[PDB]
RNA sequence: CGGGGAAACCCAGGUGGAGGCCUGUAGCGAUGCUGACGUGCAAAUCGCUCGUAUGAUUUGGGUAUCGGAGCGAAAGACUCA
RNA sequence: GCAAAGAUCUAACGGAGAUAUACUCAACAUGCAACGUUGGAUACUGGAGCGGGGAAGGAUUUCGUGCCAACGGCACUCGUACACGAGUUGUUCGGAAACUGAGCACAACGUUAUAUCGUUUUGUUAGGAAAGUGAAGGUGUGUCGGCGGGACUGGCCAUAACUGAAAAGGGGCAACAGAGAACCUGGGAUUAUAUUCCAAAAAGAAAUUGCAUGUGGGA
RNA sequence: CCCAACUGCAGACCGUACUCAUCACCGCAUCAGGUCCCCAAGCAUAGAAUGCUCUGGUACAUAGAGAAAGGUACACUCAGGGAAGUCGGCAAAAUAGAUGCGUAAGUUCGCAAGAAGCAUUGGCUCUGAGGGCAAACCACAAAUUGCCAACUCAGAACUGCUUACGGCGGGGAAUCCAACUGUAUAAUUAAAACAUAGGUUUGU
RNA sequence: AGUGGUAAUGCGAAACACUUGCCAGGUAACAAAUCAAUCCUCCCACGGUGAGCUUUCUUUUCACCAUAAUCCACCUUGGGCCUUUUUACUUCGCGUUGUUCGGAGCGGGGGCUCAAGAUUGAAAAAUGCAGCUCUGUACUGUCAUUUGUGAGUUCUGCGCAUUAAAGCAAAAACCUGGGGUGU
RNA sequence: AACGUGUCGCGAUGGAUGACUUGGCUUCCUAUUUCGUUGAAGAACGCAGUAAAGUGCGAUAAGUGGUAUCAAUUGCAGAAUCAUUC
């Protein structure tokens, strides 16, 4: 005697898109809502590792766009696009190959 | 069909309601605001 | 196997009505339709079936023009004074 | 539906234009009551009953009351 | 008779390669002003796999020359290619695994990969996995470089046409048995449709100029004339020899000899 | 199904008008030959097909 | 509108009771493999799970030290103790022990 | 995790869950009865039985290749009985 | 011959379909057989269903009333039959507006005696001038911040016009299971439609667009 | 002119009935054939095997009477013999689950293998084992004290069999062929045929 | 013409504002098995209402005990990271059922953040269901008004993620930043 | 016996034959006689008080206008005028 469901709106195929849950109505029915679907979430760039940035949550389409920018983006440089450790390096980076082209510009003057 | 109803009868439509009969014409239903009464309004059309 | 049973599997459609001439001959996949040639600009016209040539030959519909034409022709194109 | 917080936001809900109903709630150890705006429905719960009552006497009478009861499907049938 | 299998093939149709899920075709940077006088520095940013390919793909970014953008090149990774390598390409760059230079520039002996056959085809030799082309010598009169092909043939090239220093990666993937049926369908399911082979001799002669018979034989000499009409041209086509070789395996290929 | 062009709907809607007896009537006219629809269509006999 | 026909459980339910005293289970009775019924894996994943509880509840008790307790996790999952009395006889063994030497 | 051994290495218990691996549903097929039927339920079906059932696997929609041509793990198979 | 898929029985009601009779004669031996509905009884399907919804296909077969000529290979008072009258209600559901895919082939060019032929996604038409879009500016209007004596000038932003940075690679189709997509329950709201109908206590509670006004904060 | 919280007005077009099948589609038909997707209860049981069952659905598929011969069957049995039948063990019979013990030649060391064989299984009443949770820098038998869930296995005593639902391998010794998994004459041929990995040759 | 925190990173009522001049990333966007498993289903205890059975047994058997979106506030599990202690690996430690990990920073203390929930209210009883009371109404008063270290369940943890000579579409649309504007 | 056979009279089934012919076929002739981007031929959907097909027509929809004609159309219904044109 156990209650069993059909699909309600017009798309009556299980494909990852059209996932469903099973709810109890306060009409004591069992019905079908639809699964909204899933971002994976902001992340590093794939060629640095691709992975979740902290501080930014994972939001999809409608979601993003609606939602402030701070819950996509911290307040450091390349906030929402690079992580600290990445920012870091490219600080340290850019500091010491300029430091290293003026020692090598000023040698071949003095020379 | 709002505009045709506000001329044709002096009514406000707020809500009109169409399909397409498997005969092939278009039916609508329209509901009247509530100044408007659709009883007094049939009526004066003379479907009553 | 062929015949009975594999009646079963003819699922779909080739054919579907052609908005040109309406004779249920517009191939879906190829777009275009096997009896008047639509979407190509002049029809399909054969001398090896004059029969299908005079199934759609002038004169087998209405004339709405035609007829209208011909009666000024015929009365040399008579205009009031 | 949004909750509203103390008494003098209530009454700054009551005395928008577009608060066309407010509905008097009386649940056994609580009353509601829920003010009918154009987006929202405000609701603030009092949990005093004498309190209520004073909070239902000074709604403005300008907007309409209603008491919240349960409607059989008699009354409520055509 | 109908039409021979290896004719029906010309026509495209469902012989026509899985081009599907393939990145792209890959080639050097296009031969610019900066390459023919200086060098292009980028970034070895992934390596990359496609189907129906042995050899590893890198994606190298460059700067544009003339216009605030970046680039991003796809090329044929050579073996030892590594994410974050700086690559040079020009004139000027230096003699390194990776590098990519003028044949002129190169020293004689030296091991190299995408070959320009012509100068600016962006790389048209040495391609498949494991393979190099070795630099024989050097003639600045008529301004031309000596190499020997992966085949074993030797060929001259204009001095201006680039290569790129080091062997194509992914090589002895040839040494492994496939060890089944199934190994093979899916190698050939980015390739295109080749797999499986039937043999002319179990064909009928409808089809296939080896086929019938009361035996399963061909019954004329399988080593056919070069001015053979297609459709009769299967089996040996033009053998110089036929049977086990033995004492040597000669150079194949067309006979050049300049 | 559920799924038809409005043109495909419209075409199927003018089967169903035509799809009607002889009046009653026209068989009383001077010179009537018609006694009963020779086109009447039936979903299980024969298919339109659109 | 009639109430439904009655499906009762109450035979199934008082065969539970005798199943749960140990009835009608015997060797005649099964059907399936004993893998089928009690997977192994199953019964090595509770024995483990509990031989690692228990050594993480005496480690944060302080009754044994890290280089006790990670010579004892090495061999609950080589397979050294048959059960929570087995690991703990052997543990008192080891207290026993240090307590000598020292 | 244990047991041997100078060394090289060997032996034993567990964990783990590999395979065009096996038994076996659905599925996809079709061995035997030369069974039923053989103016049939059916211009190829029915029954029991049988092959396989994580793969060179089965399947929907879309798309591409034909008429001395198309397509074919190749039977002159299949291309609307 | 109308034998696979097991199986039906009973009473009452409904119906022309009866309990239908020369003489004799109490009823049996002279009106048989078969029905639709309801209530009982017996059993079947056994969730991989003679369960509840969709695509393809069909196109009114859906619903109510009437009706038994023909049709449902027996039967019917029953019917997916026949006649008449009805039914399909969307800012949010599906499609489109509006994505790309395997691909298609308009333009363009070339070919062919003849276009009804070929090329047309490996970033991409055509020997190929296919961009009508516009950054900074100069010129007028309006909205502002600042100085000096509502206006007057350095400065901001919108509104129209003179130029002129920058943008290489024409126009479309092809997914109702890929991408995309703002709405949920309750209902006495039907003979048939409903996440589509409900009207002031909307049973109601929301979400999301496009333009506006006023309030407040900035220019 | 730009925003925030509101608010005001307006949110167009097409589809929407019903069916999706032992009657609504295809097969000349309401044809035992064919046809994609979603939701899928209880008990036995390893279980989407198979048997029965609540909910939903159904008794619709010409029926009645009723031991002729002969038939068909998703129906059985048969004393004594046991393949003597027959081209041929065709058909049928037989084997049967789980657990313990035990297992030959050969071998690419992986297998052969469930090789072959032997033994046990019911019911009932007990016993043992396998846990969770909570509690007062040295060392401290919280190495005990309470409470409790869901199951499995093993060992005993007593007491039974008419060997008794369904479901479920017969086995062994050899010869020929193909290495193997696969493919394949829709509607008389499924094979030793095709394919396969491996090997070789040719053109470039 | 933003701002706090040593840091992970925090703060929104409308100057933390404009950016299709331009540039760069991200979402859309894909993946086994093992083990945990969500919504829900089933089964157990627990207590109410009605019903079935009652020669005899059965503190019994059966049914039901429901809470949709949208919001507000803010303990558990798993992952990433920061700071501190690093004399953390001399004949070591942490951790999984599982093939691991660490001076390129393990473990311990204290924190930041992400993903699933849990909880608090608004919605929301005014709804739904059943029972029952009284008075001819499809009337009307009223009462009912959760526990499981149980079994399933692919939502999720879950990927630079599977056999692999197999390595698993694209685009619209959207998001963030770099530069610049504001200046 | 009964089935069955044969003949005659009368019926049924079945639509040949004759008569009928607003059709076809075939041969001649006449001419300010040859469509369409000023959107043709063809296809589709609609239009009557009553109307399925067919015919006619195109939201002015079994037709509007003009000329001639000179009392209808007609299954039913409706209809100012019974009439120099209106
Ligand atoms: N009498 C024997 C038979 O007569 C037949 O023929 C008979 C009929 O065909 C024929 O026609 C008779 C006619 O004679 C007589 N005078 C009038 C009668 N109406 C006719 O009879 C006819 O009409 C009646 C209905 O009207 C039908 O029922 C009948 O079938 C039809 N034959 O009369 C004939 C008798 O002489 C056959 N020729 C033949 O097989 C045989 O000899
Ligand atoms: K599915
Ligand atoms: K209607
Ligand atoms: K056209
Ligand atoms: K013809
Ligand atoms: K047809
Ligand atoms: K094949
Ligand atoms: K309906
Ligand atoms: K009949
Ligand atoms: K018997
Ligand atoms: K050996
Ligand atoms: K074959
Ligand atoms: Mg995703
Ligand atoms: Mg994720
Ligand atoms: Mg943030
Ligand atoms: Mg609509
Ligand atoms: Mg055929
Ligand atoms: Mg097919
Ligand atoms: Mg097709
Ligand atoms: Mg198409
Ligand atoms: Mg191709
Ligand atoms: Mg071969
Ligand atoms: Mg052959
Ligand atoms: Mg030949
Ligand atoms: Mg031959
Ligand atoms: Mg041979
Ligand atoms: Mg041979
Ligand atoms: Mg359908
Ligand atoms: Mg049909
Ligand atoms: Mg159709
Ligand atoms: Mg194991
Ligand atoms: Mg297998
Ligand atoms: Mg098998
Ligand atoms: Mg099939
Ligand atoms: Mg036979
Ligand atoms: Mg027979
Ligand atoms: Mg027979
Ligand atoms: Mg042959
Ligand atoms: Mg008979
Ligand atoms: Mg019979
Ligand atoms: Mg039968
Ligand atoms: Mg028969
Ligand atoms: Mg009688
Ligand atoms: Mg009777
Ligand atoms: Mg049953
Ligand atoms: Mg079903
Ligand atoms: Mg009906
Ligand atoms: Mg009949
Ligand atoms: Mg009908
Ligand atoms: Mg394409
Ligand atoms: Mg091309
Ligand atoms: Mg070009
Ligand atoms: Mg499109
Ligand atoms: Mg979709
Ligand atoms: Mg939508
Ligand atoms: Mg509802
Ligand atoms: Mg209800
Ligand atoms: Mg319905
Ligand atoms: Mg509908
Ligand atoms: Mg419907
Ligand atoms: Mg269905
Ligand atoms: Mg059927
Ligand atoms: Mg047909
Ligand atoms: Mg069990
Ligand atoms: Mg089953
Ligand atoms: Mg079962
Ligand atoms: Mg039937
Ligand atoms: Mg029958
Ligand atoms: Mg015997
Ligand atoms: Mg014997
Ligand atoms: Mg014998
Ligand atoms: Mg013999
Ligand atoms: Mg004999
Ligand atoms: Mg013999
Ligand atoms: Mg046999
Ligand atoms: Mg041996
Ligand atoms: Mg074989
Ligand atoms: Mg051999
Ligand atoms: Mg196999
Ligand atoms: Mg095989
Ligand atoms: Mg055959
Ligand atoms: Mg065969
Ligand atoms: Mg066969
Ligand atoms: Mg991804
Ligand atoms: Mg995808
Ligand atoms: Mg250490
Ligand atoms: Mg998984
Ligand atoms: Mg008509
Ligand atoms: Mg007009
Ligand atoms: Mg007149
Ligand atoms: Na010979
Ligand atoms: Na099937
Ligand atoms: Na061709
Ligand atoms: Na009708
Ligand atoms: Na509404
Ligand atoms: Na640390
Ligand atoms: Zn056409």
């Amino acid at each position: 005697s156990c209650p069993r469901v059909q699909y309600r709106r017009r798309m009556h195929y299980a494909t990852r898109g059209n996932r469903m849950k099973m709810v109890r109505t306060p009409g004591n029915k069992l019905v079908m809502q639809k699964r909204a679907k899933r971002s994976q979430g902001i992340h590093t760039p794939w060629v640095l590792g691709h992975k979740r940035l902290g501080g930014t949550k994972a939001l999809r389409h409608i979601d993003a766009r609606l939602a402030s920018r701070h819950e996509k983006s911290v307040s450091r440089a390349y906030g929402g696009v690079l992580s600290h450790d990445q920012v870091r390096d490219r600080v340290v980076r850019a500091f010491l190959v300029e430091e290293q082209r003026i020692v090598k510009q000023a040698l071949k003057e003095h020379s | 069909i709002k505009k045709a109803m506000r001329k044709l009868y002096q009514v406000k439509a707020v809500k009109v309601n169409t399909l397409i009969r498997p005969d092939g014409l278009k039916k609508a239903y329209i509901r009247l605001s509530a100044a408007h009464d659709a009883l007094d309004t049939a009526n004066k059309i003379g479907l009553v | 196997t062929k015949g009975t049973t594999s009646m079963g599997q003819r699922h779909g459609r080739t054919h579907i009505l052609c908005r040109r001439c309406g004779r249920n001959s517009y191939h879906v996949q190829w777009e275009r339709c096997a009896a008047c040639a639509y979407p190509r600009a002049s029809r399909r016209r054969y001398n090896w079936s004059v029969k299908a040539i005079k199934r759609r030959r002038t004169g087998t519909g209405r004339c709405r023009y035609l007829k209208v034409v011909n009666r000024r022709i015929a009365n040399h194109f008579k205009t009031p004074k | 539906p949004r909750e509203i917080k103390t008494l003098k936001e209530f009454l700054a809900i009551c005395s928008r234009k577009d608060a066309r109903c407010v509905k008097v709630k009386h649940n056994p150890s609580a009353t509601k009551f829920k003010v009918r705006c154009s987006r929202y429905l405000y609701t603030l719960v009092v949990n005093d009953k004498k309190k209520a009552d004073k909070i239902e006497r000074s709604i403005h009478p300008s907007v309409k009351k209603i008491a919240v009861t349960a409607r059989s499907h008699a009354k409520t049938n055509a | 008779g109908k039409t021979v299998l290896s004719c029906r093939k010309g026509n495209g149709s469902v012989y026509q390669v899985h081009g599907h899920k393939r990145l792209g075709p890959a080639k050097l940077r296009i031969l610019d002003y900066a390459e023919r006088h200086g060098y292009m520095r980028g970034v070895v940013k992934s390596i990359e796999h496609e189907a129906g390919r042995g050899a590893a793909l890198a994606r190298v970014e460059f700067r544009h020359p003339y216009k605030f953008r970046r680039v991003k090149e796809l090329m044929v990774a050579p073996e030892g290619m590594f994410t974050g390598q700086s690559v040079f390409c020009g004139q000027k760059a230096p003699l390194a695994i990776g590098n990519v230079l003028p044949l002129g520039q190169i020293t004689e002996g030296c091991i190299v990969c995408n070959v320009e056959a012509k100068p600016g085809d962006r790389g048209t030799l040495a391609r498949a996995s494991g393979d190099y082309c070795i630099i024989i010598s050097h003639n600045h009169e008529t301004g031309r470089t000596r190499l020997k092909l992966p085949s074993g043939q030797k060929k001259s090239v204009p001095s201006t046409s680039r290569a790129m220093i080091g062997i194509i990666s992914g090589g002895g993937r040839i040494e492994k048995p496939v060890l089944k049926a199934g190994n093979s369908f899916y190698r050939f399911r980015g390739k295109r449709n080749c797999w499986p082979k039937v043999r002319g001799v179990a064909r009928n002669p409808v089809e296939h100029p080896h086929g019938g018979g009361n035996h399963q034989h061909i019954g004329h000499p399988s080593t056919v004339s070069r001015h053979s009409p297609p459709g009769q041209k299967v089996g040996l086509i033009a053998a110089r020899r036929t049977g086990r070789i033995r004492g040597g395996k000669a150079v194949k290929g067309a006979w050049h000899p300049e | 199904g559920r799924f038809k062009p409005l043109a495909v709907k419209k075409k199927y809607a003018k089967k169903m008008n035509q799809n009607k007896p002889v009046p009653y009537w026209i068989r009383l006219r001077t010179g009537n030959r018609i006694k009963w629809n020779e086109k009447r269509r039936h979903w299980r006999r024969t298919k339109l097909n659109y | 509108r009639k109430p439904v026909k009655v499906h009762s459980r109450a035979r199934w339910r008082k065969m539970k009771e005798a199943k749960d005293m140990g009835r009608h289970n015997g060797v005649g009775r099964r059907e399936g493999s004993r893998e089928a019924r009690m997977p192994s894996k199953e019964l090595w994943m509770r024995r483990l799970r509990i031989l690692r509880r228990l050594l993480r509840k005496y480690r944060a008790d302080k009754k044994i030290d890290r280089h006790v307790y990670r010579d004892l996790y090495m061999r609950a999952k080589g397979n050294v103790f048959r059960n929570k009395r087995n690991l703990v006889e052997h543990i008192h063994k080891i207290k026993n022990e240090k307590k000598k030497e020292r």
